[PDB]
């Protein structure tokens, strides 16, 4: 409480986590955390950590779900972009596609 | 004149 | 209006149309309007002002001018500032 | 050789954006498009001795990079050139 | 005109060179160190001689001819003598997307390019209205900057207007808030303190 007050994780790791997410938005750290949320057992989340430290359709439907659900979440589709930019370098490719509506118009 | 009434 | 009439007196006047706008809706949706038609830095700082600044009235004179009015002002907007880059 | 001379426009044009850039936040606290032209024309030079470079009785010159990074300045100048002439420079005052 | 009426062909057009006579036979058919060499190899070739000889009219017809016609050093090399041979008569840009279609090389290019280059990249990015774009950005980021760098991203912008702000403060605050159009409360609230 006294933390986000004065604007911890490991605390935590003892919504909410959502917030902490998106402040967090460091390989290590994801991987450390994520091994948290193994021991602990969102889900949407959890898909997308999966990907990163890597069926991937429905990974993205599940982050778009939790962009939708706004810095943070806006951050990520970024980095799913970039992600996906990464991997590409054809109709697979054109169904996984459907400044970011630039981005989007100069791939086009 | 006409054009220092207008800038003021 | 008689600067219009008869490049630089054209800016001159736009300048001039910008200056009254800042001193003073109607006006600026008929400065907006002129400013399309039409379609450096201190035209940009005037631009921009413009944008800072920015009811029945209003919209009437700019359905009339058409024969959406914010969104149609964003995009000239823009396309000056693209002009101005270019330049 | 020229392409030399071209080395030295870039720089002065470089300096001359700078102190431009620099009298206008100054201010809030002349360049023609013959500069711009200019800046054309120094493409253009640049473009004929990178070719002529290529077909020197030989080998080919050993300097296509330093001209092609060359070109890129000289581009970068034109733009930021274009730019201010466009009307960024009139609004040097006026807060981004 | 006497003496030579295939290898009399040849003789005409190394003698009329020694211009316009001289392409016309040379292409119609098919410095002695050079000429050596080029026997050897054998059209690319020969219009690299002639411009190499003539380095000028003659030679930067007859090198741009041969590089139309056979469109990684041979290639590098025709490329950078064409864009040179230009800027110094469009022709940056046909050489950057045949090429993307040698990356320092090109980095090296538009080093030399840097008015004119910024001309016609403004130019393509009105045509246009990855490795090109990232090249372009890091040369632009090694006023005049700031608008550049805006014109070609068009987030980076914004960034880097930001960037040089940590008259000028109005300017670029009003400019920020028109591209956007929090970001925008922020630049009000602190354009009024």
């Amino acid at each position: 409480l006294k933390d986000r007050y004065e604007g911890s994780e490991v605390q935590n790791l003892l919504d909410l986590a959502e917030m902490a997410i998106v402040t967090s938005l460091v390989q290590n750290n994801e991987l450390k955390t994520l091994r948290e949320i193994l021991n602990e057992f969102v889900s949407i989340n959890v898909f997308e950590v999966y990907l990163k430290l890597v069926q991937e359709t429905i990974d993205s439907l599940i982050s778009g779900m939790k962009i939708f659900y706004v810095a943070a979440c806006c951050n990520v589709m970024s980095q799913e972009i970039v992600s996906k930019i990464l991997e590409k370098n054809k109709a697979k490719l054109l169904e996984l596609p459907l400044q970011d509506l630039m981005k989007c118009t100069y791939k086009i | 004149d006409w054009v220092e009434q207008l800038i003021l | 209006v008689l600067s219009q009439f008869y490049d630089r007196e054209d800016w001159g006047q736009a300048l001039r149309l910008l200056l009254l706008l800042i001193e003073f809706h109607y006006l600026v949706l008929l400065v907006a309007k002129f400013l399309y038609p039409i379609f450096e830095d201190s035209v940009a700082t005037v631009i921009e002002v413009i944008e800072t600044k920015w009811s029945n009235l209003y919209e009437t004179i700019i359905e009339a001018d058409k024969s959406a009015t914010l969104l149609k002002n964003l995009r000239k907007k823009l396309n000056f500032k693209l002009c101005q880059a270019f330049m | 050789r020229r392409k030399l001379v071209v080395q030295w426009i870039a720089m002065a044009v470089d300096m001359w954006v700078r102190e431009v850039e620099r009298r206008g936040a100054m201010a809030a606290a002349v360049m023609g498009s013959w500069v711009s032209e200019l800046l054309g024309r120094a493409d253009q030079v640049l473009t004929q001795i990178a070719g002529t470079g290529a077909t020197l009785r030989g080998g080919a010159a050993s300097d296509a990079e330093e001209i092609a990074s060359l070109r890129r300045t000289v581009k970068g100048l034109k733009r930021s050139v274009d730019m201010l002439l466009g009307g960024e420079m009139a609004r040097m005052s006026f807060f981004r | 005109e006497n003496v030579e009426c295939e290898v009399q062909e040849f003789m005409f057009a190394m003698t009329l060179f020694s211009f316009d006579q001289s392409y016309e036979i040379f292409q119609l058919h098919d410095i002695w160190k050079d000429l050596l060499c080029t026997f050897t190899v054998p059209h690319s070739a020969f219009y690299y001689q002639l411009s190499l000889l003539f380095d000028q009219e003659f030679a930067l017809k007859c090198i741009s001819k041969s590089a139309e016609y056979s469109l990684q050093d041979f290639k590098e090399k025709q490329h950078i003598h064409y864009l040179n041979l230009l800027i110094h008569f469009e022709v940056l840009d046909v050489l950057r997307l045949g090429h993307e279609c040698r990356t320092n090389f090109l980095q090296l290019l538009l080093q030399e390019d840097i008015d004119f280059f910024s001309t016609l990249l403004r130019l393509c990015n009105a045509h246009s209205d990855k490795i090109v774009d990232s090249i372009l950005s890091q040369n632009l980021r090694s006023c005049f900057k700031k608008l550049y760098c805006f014109r070609m991203l068009n987030a980076a912008a914004e960034v880097l207007y930001q960037y040089i702000l940590m008259i000028r403060k109005r300017k670029c605050y009003l400019m920020v808030i028109n591209v956007l159009s929090v970001t925008l409360t922020d630049l009000r609230d602190e354009l009024r303190g």
